[PDB]
């Protein structure tokens, strides 16, 4: 029931940074986040990357604790 | 896709030291520094900075294999001589030279 | 499903449902496509 | 006139080409800074393209890499830091540059896409930076594509700043000329000559700039390569003498880098 | 389909150079070789990037679009 | 490729997001990608085993209908490009979708 699951991401900080990509798998603190234009998956810490909507908006960090939705 | 990202071979990792000397047994007052991200272009020229010193009995370099970026360098001085010593001579001669160029190139660009 | 279908040779945003039938109703072609996705499409130069 | 170190004579310089002669250096020098001119220098390039509508017939991935391929100014790329360092999320206005492109399709005929359409919507602080390079007489700049009446191109682009290291893309040298000693002085390499060796190979056009043509002479042992003839090609993001300066500051600040971590490696070391 | 951005081998930026060429090919009636010299192309890597480059976008956009 | 093959007369597979509610010996691959008419629009980035047609088809405990969903090749991946719905000859529906890589 995880609330980081088929949300599309965008990945700050390390090497990645600006990849867009949707979370597939996550296994704890680690999560396995897929690249648009890369074909590879990578795995990060889903308390780093943003989340951002479905069809597009504005970004937030890992606060969607709190409000189980989108955006 | 097995292909290792571009940045991987000029960007230092996180746990890794740019640096990284061990003493040589095989012959006396010599050591062996492993640089890393380097591809030739600074082994060349410490090579040949150390060959111009007069103290430094042997100075050689290597790339054990073109997929990591990273080259051992050997530095065998005389008796009494630090190599560590003999590389920052030859780091700070670098140094010089090519403040030295850079001055001549703007000077002659100038007019 | 709803604006998103288009007609071949007509360019038409046409939108269909669970009941319609497959065809234009400019020119009555029986091929249809999906216009676009609505999602972020980011691609990297590199 | 600086000093006993390296020495150069410029003979001839334009916008997009300079021609110099390097002196009283060392070969390792001379193919180190060539080494670092070629795929050292930082530029700024696009690297991320988001794509709103593209109805062209060519693929996105296509624009993407034609788009990132597009020479940028880097007059001021040292204002400009790096995405990685930058304490931000994605982009900021101090470590990326926004580019908005916007094509359609009126006129029956075909309505081409150039370089120059591209229009920077960030704010550039002052800095010389973003700024596609246009140099053609006609002023239109690289063409990108070509779509005719109802066909619209319309994506963002985000400039950011790397080396020629990373990609290709982000190389600011086109083709750099490398050659030194033009007779066989030094015999540093041996000829193919099926019937002479002078007749079937031509000479270099460095023959006459100085290098006077060896005689009967016994072999000299103790020469050493020391004068380079070197003609440096910018694509035109950078000028000439720009790069090599840029070149010679990149290579300093890796050998002071080098020492720097030599001094915190001997101070942790006591 | 459309002409490289830039030269593979060197990486000399060659994306201008199309137009031009076609123009000197249609109205000065100049052979390939002049006008190569003429557009600034020197070393034949540079010069092999448009002397062999096949315009196939022409054909795609020849199809009615959507 | 695939079709709306029809069994018998009520026997009849139908385009649509499968649920889990009511559909049994399901695949394991991911359903978000798909849309209510069970195809997934163009533009959108797809990998590994991510399902692109979404059919079911009936049984006949509930569970009456059973997926019938054709996912992506496990060693292929790219950007969906053009999605084509129509009829075939004797009335059913036809789809093709299309999946775009570049191969450096
Ligand atoms: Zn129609
Ligand atoms: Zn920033
Ligand atoms: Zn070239």
């Amino acid at each position: 029931r995880e609330v980081a699951l088929g949300k599309t991401v965008r990945i700050r900080s390390a090497g990645y940074k600006g990849q867009l990509g949707i979370v597939k798998d996550v296994n704890g603190d680690k999560a396995t986040v897929e690249l648009h234009s890369k074909n590879k998956h990578i795995t990060i810490d889903k308390h780093k990357l943003t989340y951002y909507n479905r069809e597009g908006g504005e970004g937030i960090t890992y606060d969607e604790l709190v409000n189980r939705r989108g955006r | 896709m097995n292909a290792p990202d571009r940045f991987e071979l000029f960007l230092l990792g996180e746990g890794e030291s740019k640096l990284k000397i061990d003493p040589d047994t095989k012959a006396p007052n010599a050591v062996v520094i492993t640089f890393e991200k380097e591809d030739h272009t600074l082994g060349n020229l410490i090579r040949a900075e150390l060959l111009n010193d007069r103290k430094v009995l042997f100075a050689a370099y290597k790339v054990e294999h073109p997929f990591f970026a990273r080259f051992k360098l050997r530095i065998q001085t005389t008796e009494g001589y630090d190599p560590k010593d003999a590389l920052k001579n030859a780091c700070n001669s670098i140094i010089n030279k090519l403040g030295a160029l850079k001055t001549n190139f703007e000077t002659e660009w100038n007019l | 499903a709803t604006l998103k279908y288009i007609c071949a040779e007509c360019s038409s945003k046409l939108s269909l449902s669970r009941t319609d039938a497959v065809r234009c109703k400019d020119c009555g072609h029986r091929i249809l496509l999906k216009a676009r996705t609505k999602r972020l499409v980011q691609f990297e130069a590199r | 006139m600086s000093e006993e170190g390296p020495q150069v004579k410029i003979r001839e310089a334009s916008k997009d080409n300079v021609d110099f002669i390097l002196s009283n250096v060392d070969l390792a020098m001379a193919n180190s800074l060539r080494r670092v001119m070629i795929a050292e220098i930082p530029t700024l390039a696009i690297d991320s393209v988001e794509v709103e509508t593209n109805t062209t017939v060519l693929a996105d991935e296509f624009i993407a890499h034609r788009l990132g391929l597009i020479p940028l100014q880097s007059m001021d790329i040292e204002q400009l830091e790096y995405s990685r360092d930058c304490f931000c999320e994605d982009h900021c206005d101090k470590c990326s540059v926004v580019l908005t492109l916007q094509a359609f399709g009126e006129s029956e005929s075909t309505t081409n896409v150039y370089s120059k359409d591209l229009v920077i919507v960030s704010n550039l602080m002052g800095r010389n930076i973003g700024h596609p390079i246009i140099q053609d007489k006609e002023g239109n700049g690289v063409l990108i594509c070509k779509l005719r009446k109802g066909q619209e191109l319309k994506l963002t682009c985000v400039a950011k700043k790397g080396i020629a290291k990373e990609h290709a893309k982000w190389g600011p040298a086109a083709a750099i000329e490398f050659e030194y000693d033009p007779w066989n002085k030094l015999k540093h390499t041996d000829y193919w000559y099926e019937q002479d060796s002078a007749k079937e190979w031509p000479q270099s056009k460095n023959c006459e700039y100085e290098d006077p043509p060896n005689e009967g002479d016994p072999f000299d042992y103790k020469a050493q390569a020391d004068t380079f003839y070197m003609n440096v090609e910018s694509v035109g993001s950078i000028p000439v003498d720009q790069v090599v300066v840029r070149g010679i500051d990149t290579l300093q600040k890796k050998v002071a880098s080098i020492l720097l971590a030599l001094t915190q490696m001997d101070q942790d070391k006591v | 389909m459309i002409v490289p951005v830039r030269c593979f081998s060197c990486g000399k930026v060659v994306g201008d150079k199309w137009e031009s060429y076609l123009n000197l090919l249609q109205e000065d009636e100049l052979d390939e070789g002049t006008a190569l010299s003429r557009l600034g192309l020197k070393r034949y890597c540079c010069r092999r990037m448009i002397l062999t480059h096949v315009d196939l976008i022409e054909k795609f956009l020849r199809y009615n679009p959507l | 490729m695939d079709q709306e093959k029809k069994y018998g007369m009520s026997i009849t597979e139908t385009f649509e997001k499968p649920q889990r509610t009511n559909t049994l010996r399901m695949k394991h691959g991911t359903y978000d990608k798909l849309d209510d008419d069970g195809l997934i629009a163009p533009g959108v980035r797809v990998s590994g085993e991510d399902v692109i047609i979404g059919k079911t088809t009936p049984i006949s405990a509930y569970h009456s209908k059973r997926d019938a969903s054709t996912p992506l090749r496990s060693t292929e991946n790219g950007i969906v490009d053009q999605v084509l719905v129509t009829t075939n000859q004797d009335g059913l529906k036809f789809v093709k979708v299309r999946v775009r890589t570049t191969k450096i």
